């Protein structure tokens, strides 16, 4: 199946009616009001725009922005240090040095992202096998500076210290999805 | 060995094929000072079209040097055009890095190179 | 599990004695200049080098050519060997001339008392793999061992 | 007082400078697109006096986005090097921070940093249009706190 | 248990404090060091042993989606407590 | 939030802060790594 | 020394040199190009400004990321000293504006800045205190500035000894103060000079051949108190060294001279200038005072820098200064001045 | 079978059966057409004979290939001659697509298709910026893609993934000058290649 979108040249021996019809779309250039009237339509419209600090556009539960630790609830940090997050992190921008944490527990010492690498593209929070390393929904975080986005793991935890109470209800609107 | 040869035969026809290079440099090298600004007279201009054409000297094979006459070619055609800038053609002269020591004993002052 | 070891307690800047009588740390610029003057110095004899343990097949030659150079020989090892009949000469004195293989092309093994179990373990692993499966015998001599 | 008129012209004296600041249409990557719903009937930049005219000369602002390459870093300092200074930068993206992706390729310079010097980063690989917005409304602040007649007096 | 040093600065989770010594404390002037007052290592502390009936028990994190990959332990030793890797959760037999 | 409010966790802030961008009370980074290496104890007695 | 200080790390740009430094005067002239000749080998430059943050943003590249630290302070306290200099091992000092504040003197910033901040970095601990006096500057000249600026040299000597102080030449550079001051007489008739240029033998030095020495000052065990004279090559006159500037920048020269009778005065009339001024009483002084001969101090060659002559590096400080038609000239072309030994 | 892609048996055997034809036809220069699983065809050849494998792919009744689509070129260091270069061609009129791939040295150019497919005026140029092919009777052979004085062919695996140069401003000299490469976290190669051949009988045996 194919279409023609402009084939329509036949003479037909324009009647003299068909001719003001188009000798009145020139000297009078008519076809152009329909697009003067079209602009006319929306000035009387409603602008879509929003007062962004106090209207802030509407986003999903999944929308992955600034990274966090979660945190199980008795503290005891969630990671266990695994590698498959910098192991799947296509930007190379994790690196989560480890020990045995004289409990003998098993936890991070070193846990890394630069925010001037990280893609913000979902493969840590869906490969992590405890849900520690999310994607939280912050999208304001700009900064001044280079260092501010050298995100370690203070930085980074107390940031899933901050967002628990938002990240958990989209996470729990989610786990039936992955 | 038996191999085929490129744009030249035995290497003593392939050197014509240099100089008629070294006569397109020797030229334009004034021209292309004028045209975008250069800090460079003349002279440290051409002494560089020397220095880089007497570092592939110990070279033997015929089809080698007519290869590297062509990227030779390909690097006039970008500088006769302006298509190169200040920034590219003054990029030969390494003046920002410091140029390491060849002798032994301060070569490990810093650095573990060999 | 000794990579524990290259991280401890382990030399990193040049160090050089003081006035005081303390060591402090200075440049290589500054302990060679001091070594080397005390090398034009002394000389011939007065001047030697005791080697021993970790040491390369590399750093012995420039250590030797480097003092004989100034004409000594009073290059020095820790382990004591034997030099009163060829010593040095002749490598057959301190090797394996067999095959660290050849214990299992073998039917007896004399044992000097020595522990081949915690002096080069492994000399002990191959023996063990020629006492089960061709039948071999040993006879130490020399401090009953487990 | 003198101190006190001075701080209230340094203050009003960047009202304009802040309000009006006129970005400058660069591109070269998917982060643009960003801009460009920036420039939609959602987050409009217009409302907040912000405006694309594409000569630098004209410009008080730019906004680095997308994968500032080898190539194309000469004509991104030559262009920067064509305002009036009291020119701002906007490094919008994680190619133009650091190179995100492409930080190990050899054709990328990793961060626009390196080349022009930067008033504020906005990460996210393609960054919200409200979070560049959030940036040029922090660039928006950073010089409502900056303090040029207050250092001038007292020098 | 963020403890001061003799220095200054704030202790970690590990001790990584620079020394008195070290140059790279410039960062923190007119600056400050984020670092997290809740040590995991103490409020998995301050958390009770489950003392369940069953010899060999499951570990989850509230839900088994919701984290913990179900793991199983073995509480014969009466002297210790059988732990998860993955939290810091303690359990006992009760006989 | 009112009506369908969150779940408290005893770590969870109370007192949120907005970004801090240039001032004090910002992020400067570690090496948050224990050293690795150890170098060597001269003594303070001669010879 | 540490075990962070060390320098393993090759060349630069992301590598250590364990010159962690303080650097005073980097917002305008030579210290922009110290904090190139140090971030670029790799050192951390504590960077502190009295000044706008947005003077300071050319400062925020030539810095591998964590290298460039930036803070706030005022001359006129304590505490905003014992907070640069606490964690050095350098200490560089470049400040001094070259005219009289209504706030700061000549005697307020080239006498009791380097005291304070030697006195507070010798309290710290630190090793060096590369210090930039001015050349010709002994005592009873002519001046103010270099009668107060071996004040200075004495008042740091007296309180942090074993500093290097280095005594360049008057400097010539992009954005500089000394081709561009002479350059900009264009906008008038012409050029008023003292005795038609005569009686005032010059040897100017280009900025990275004094920044290049600087930064190798820093790291050798020479110049634990040896002083030092950045002069350069080529000991010119100055009636054919502002001949060479107005040929190569092609306007026009013709002299207008004068005696100090007046041309100390018209300083006195630009003085009076709120902004930055054009001229003072006493920057139309250094320019007559400017009269040595080297004797014995140490200098750039044995120091790591080999110096450079201004036959070639005039272009890129004049090549503004032209007019289309003469924007295009080429070095071969105008007739190099003519240098003077004695 | 559901979730196995099936073969589809009919156009493994018009392909194969073009291949013969196309071998037959053209003893010259042409050896092992191989057709794959993936029903697609495979013409390798000797590259003294590209042109006349690609006119007739272009002018020839049965074998209509009028439309380029790529020109790669594949490394494979462990062979003199390491450029594999991979023609990819489309029939609009049978709506089958082909490969006619050939072989090169780092110096053993191939004659360039400009005449035959003027698309390739640029696949070659990129193959010469990105590898290092020379083309015999190109227009304007140099580089798209690479900068203005890019020493080295990248896409060769001798190649480093970051490159010997990279460029910043600097302000003694106020240019975008080249230091050589210093890296701040070093591309840390994975060891992600396991045992275990995971295709057996479908292997190499010594
Ligand atoms: C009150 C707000 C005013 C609204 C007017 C803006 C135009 C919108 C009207 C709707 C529309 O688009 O009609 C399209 C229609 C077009 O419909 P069409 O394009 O689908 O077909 C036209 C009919 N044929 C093809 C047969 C010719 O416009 C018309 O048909 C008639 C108007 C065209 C002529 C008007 C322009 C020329 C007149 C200039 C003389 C001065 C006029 C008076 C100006 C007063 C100021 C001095
Ligand atoms: C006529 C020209 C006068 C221009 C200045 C008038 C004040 C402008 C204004 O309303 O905002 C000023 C601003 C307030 O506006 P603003 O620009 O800071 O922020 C607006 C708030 N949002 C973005 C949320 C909508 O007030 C000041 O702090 C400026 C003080 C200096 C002005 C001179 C005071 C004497
Ligand atoms: C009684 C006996 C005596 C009577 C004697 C009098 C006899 C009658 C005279 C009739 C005159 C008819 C009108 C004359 C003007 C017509 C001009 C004209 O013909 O324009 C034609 C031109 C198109 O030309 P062309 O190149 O051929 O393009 C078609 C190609 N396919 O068209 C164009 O290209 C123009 C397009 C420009 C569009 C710009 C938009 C204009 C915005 C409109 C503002 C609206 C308000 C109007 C205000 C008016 C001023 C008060
Ligand atoms: N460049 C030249 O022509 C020559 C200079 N010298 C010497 O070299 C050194 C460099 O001076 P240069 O940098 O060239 O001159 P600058 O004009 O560049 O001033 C340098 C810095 O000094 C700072 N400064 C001056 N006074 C004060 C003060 N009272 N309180 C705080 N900061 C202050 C300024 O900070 P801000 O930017 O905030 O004003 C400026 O950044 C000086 O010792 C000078 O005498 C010697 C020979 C030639
Ligand atoms: S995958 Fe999750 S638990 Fe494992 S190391 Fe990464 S963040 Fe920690
Ligand atoms: S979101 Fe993607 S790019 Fe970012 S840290 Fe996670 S895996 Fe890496
Ligand atoms: S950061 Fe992401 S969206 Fe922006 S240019 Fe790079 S790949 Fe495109
Ligand atoms: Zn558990």
């Amino acid at each position: 199946t194919y279409k023609y979108v402009n084939k329509k040249e036949q003479e037909s021996e324009v009647d003299m009616k068909s001719a003001t019809d188009n000798a009145a779309r020139i000297l009078m250039w008519t076809e152009l009001i329909r697009g003067l009237g079209m602009t006319l339509s929306y000035l009387f419209r409603e602008p879509a725009t929003i007062n962004y600090p106090f209207e802030k556009g509407p986003l999903s539960p999944r929308f992955r922005g600034e990274h966090a630790l979660r945190r199980y609830p008795s503290g005891e940090e969630r990671c266990i240090a695994c590698k498959l997050c910098e192991a799947i992190c296509p930007a190379q921008a994790i690196t989560i040095e480890a020990e045995p944490r004289a409990d003998g527990s098993r936890r991070t010492t070193r846990y890394d992202i630069d925010m001037t690498k990280c893609i913000y593209c979902g493969f840590c929070q869906e490969a992590c096998p405890v849900d520690a390393i999310v994607e939280g929904p912050n999208f304001e975080f700009s900064t001044e500076t280079h260092e501010e986005l050298l995100y370690n793991k203070e930085k980074l935890l107390n940031n899933g210290d901050k967002w628990e109470a938002e990240i958990a209800a989209n996470i729990q609107a989610d786990y039936l999805y992955r | 060995t038996s191999v085929k040869p490129i744009f030249s035969r035995d290497l003593n026809e392939a050197k014509r094929r240099v100089r008629e290079l070294y006569r397109a440099w020797y030229r334009e090298v004034p021209n292309t000072v004028h045209l975008m600004q250069l800090d460079i007279t003349v002279k440290q201009g051409r002494d560089k079209v020397r220095e880089m054409f007497m570092k592939n000297a110990h070279v033997t094979d015929p089809r080698v040097v007519d290869l590297l006459v062509i990227k030779g070619k390909m690097e006039l055609q970008e500088t006769i055009k302006v298509w190169k800038q200040r920034t590219h053609v003054m990029r030969f002269f390494h003046e920002t890095e410091t140029p390491r020591p060849k002798d032994f004993l301060s070569k490990f002052y810093m650095g573990h190179d060999p | 599990f000794a990579y524990d070891g290259l991280k401890r307690q382990r030399l990193t800047e040049p160090m050089v004695r003081n006035e005081k009588g303390l060591l402090t740390y200075t440049s290589w610029e500054d302990a060679l200049s001091r070594v080397a003057g005390m090398l034009q110095n002394f000389e011939g004899n007065a001047v030697a080098a005791i080697a021993g343990g970790l040491v390369d097949a590399e750093a012995l030659v420039a250590l030797k050519d480097l003092l004989n150079k100034v004409d000594s020989d009073n290059l020095c090892t820790e382990e004591i060997f034997p030099t009163e009949g060829a010593g040095t000469d002749l490598r057959s004195n301190y090797l394996l001339n067999t095959t660290i293989a050849g214990v299992e092309e073998a039917d007896v093994v004399l044992l000097v008392g020595t522990n081949p179990r915690f002096e080069a373990p492994l000399f002990n692993a191959r023996i063990r793999k020629s006492w089960l499966h061709n039948d071999l015998k040993v006879a130490l001599i020399g401090s009953p061992v487990d | 007082r003198a101190e006190y008129v001075v701080t209230k012209l340094d203050d009003l004296i960047n009202w304009a400078r802040r309000s009006s600041l006129w970005p400058m249409t660069f591109g070269l990557a998917c982060c643009a697109v960003e801009m460009m719903h920036m420039a939609a009937p959602r987050y409009d930049m217009d409302r907040f006096g912000v405006v694309f005219r594409a000569s630098p000369r004209q410009a008080d602002v730019m906004i680095v986005a997308g994968t500032l390459t080898n190539k194309m870093a000469p004509a991104l300092r030559k262009v920067y090097d064509q305002m009036p200074e009291p020119r701002y930068v906007v490094s919008m993206g994680s190619c133009a921070n650091g190179g995100g992706y492409y930080h190990y390729s050899y054709s990328v310079v990793r961060g626009c940093d390196r080349i022009v010097p930067v008033d504020i980063y906005v990460p996210g690989c393609p960054p919200t249009a409200e979070a560049l917005l959030y940036g040029i409304l922090q660039l928006q602040r950073k010089i409502k706190r900056e303090q040029k007649l207050k250092i001038w007096y007292r020098r | 248990g963020v403890q001061v040093s003799p220095s200054g600065e704030k202790i970690t989770h590990t001790g990584q404090v620079y020394d008195e010594k070290d140059y790279r404390r410039v960062r923190f002037v007119d600056r400050q060091k984020e670092v997290n007052e809740n040590f995991a290592i103490d409020l998995i502390a301050q958390q009770p042993v489950n003392e369940v009936e069953h010899r060999i028990i499951a570990c989850d994190g509230g839900g088994g989606a919701l984290g913990h990959p179900k793991v199983y332990i073995n509480l014969d030793k009466e002297t210790k407590t059988g732990t998860c890797g993955y939290c810091g959760l303690q359990f006992k037999q009760h006989h | 939030p009112t009506t369908n409010p969150p779940t408290a966790r005893k770590f969870i802030w109370t007192n949120h802060k907005f970004n801090v961008s240039a001032t004090p009370e910002q992020y400067v980074p570690y090496s948050t790594t224990r050293k690795k290496i150890h170098e060597w104890v001269p003594p303070s007695t001669p010879y | 020394l540490h075990h962070a200080v060390i320098p393993h790390g090759k060349g630069g740009r992301s590598s250590v040199s364990g010159v962690v430094a303080t650097v005073f005067g980097a917002t305008g002239f030579l210290g922009r190009y110290v904090v190139n000749h140090l971030g670029r080998m790799g050192s951390q430059v504590i960077i502190p400004y009295r000044c706008d943050v947005y003077d300071i943003m050319h400062l925020r590249l030539m810095g591998d990321l964590g290298q460039l630290t930036f803070l706030e302070w005022d001359a006129r306290d304590k505490d905003s000293i014992r907070k640069a200099v606490q964690h050095s091992n350098v200490v560089i000092n470049l400040i001094g504006r070259e005219w009289e504040t209504r706030n700061f003197d000549f005697e307020d910033v080239f006498v009791n800045i380097p005291r304070a901040i030697a006195q507070a970095s010798k309290e710290a601990g630190v090793e060096r205190f590369i210090h930039v006096s001015h050349l010709n500057a002994s005592m009873k000249s002519s001046s103010k500035s270099l009668r107060s600026k071996a004040v200075g040299e004495k008042e740091v000597r007296s309180v942090f000894p074993e500093a290097i102080i280095i005594r360049p030449s008057d400097i010539f550079g992009r954005e500089d103060r000394f081709l561009n001051h002479f350059a900009n007489y264009r906008w008038f008739l012409a050029v008023p000079l003292v005795s038609l240029g005569f009686k005032t033998v010059k040897q100017p030095v280009y900025v990275a051949d004094v920044s290049k020495g600087i930064v190798n000052a820093t790291k050798d065990p020479d110049a634990v108190g040896k002083t030092f004279a950045f002069t350069g090559p080529n000991r010119y006159l100055l009636f054919h060294l502002v001949k060479y500037i107005f040929g190569m920048t092609h306007r026009t020269f013709i002299p207008y001279p004068l005696p100090l009778f007046v041309y100390s005065w018209i300083g006195k009339l630009f003085g009076l200038s709120p902004f930055e001024p054009w001229t003072t009483k006493d920057k139309v002084e250094r320019i007559h005072i400017s009269d040595v001969m080297p004797t014995d101090l140490p200098g750039l060659e044995d120091l790591g820098v080999q110096p450079t002559p201004l036959e070639l590096k005039s272009i890129e400080v004049l090549r503004r200064h032209r007019t289309y038609r003469w924007l295009s000239s080429e070095i071969e072309e105008t007739k190099p001045a003519k240098t003077v030994n004695y | 079978r559901p979730t196995v892609r099936p073969r589809s048996d009919v156009t493994h055997k018009q392909l194969s059966a073009f291949g013969e034809y196309v071998a037959e036809i053209l003893p010259k220069y042409v050896q092992q057409v191989q057709v794959s699983c993936l029903d697609e065809l495979e013409i390798c050849i000797h590259p003294d004979g590209v042109i006349p494998t690609l006119t007739f792919l272009r002018d020839h009744t049965n074998a209509q290939f009028k439309s380029l689509a790529d020109l790669t070129a594949v490394d494979v260091p462990t062979r003199q001659n390491r450029f594999e270069i991979v023609y990819n061609l489309l029939s609009l009129r049978f709506n089958s697509r082909i490969r006619v791939k050939t072989y090169a040295d780092e110096l053993t150019p191939i004659d360039s298709i400009v005449s035959v497919h003027i698309a390739a005026n640029w696949y070659e140029r990129e193959v010469w910026d990105m590898f290092g092919v020379f083309f015999f009777n190109h227009p304007d052979l140099r580089r798209i893609l690479t900068d203005y004085g890019f020493e080295g062919h990248p896409f060769r695996k001798d190649f480093p993934l970051t490159g010997y140069v990279e460029l910043r401003y600097d302000d003694e000299v106020k240019r975008v000058v080249a230091e050589p490469v210093e890296l701040a976290q070093e591309f840390r190669k994975f060891d992600l290649n396991s045992p275990w051949e995971a295709f057996p009988a479908y292997r190499q045996p010594p």
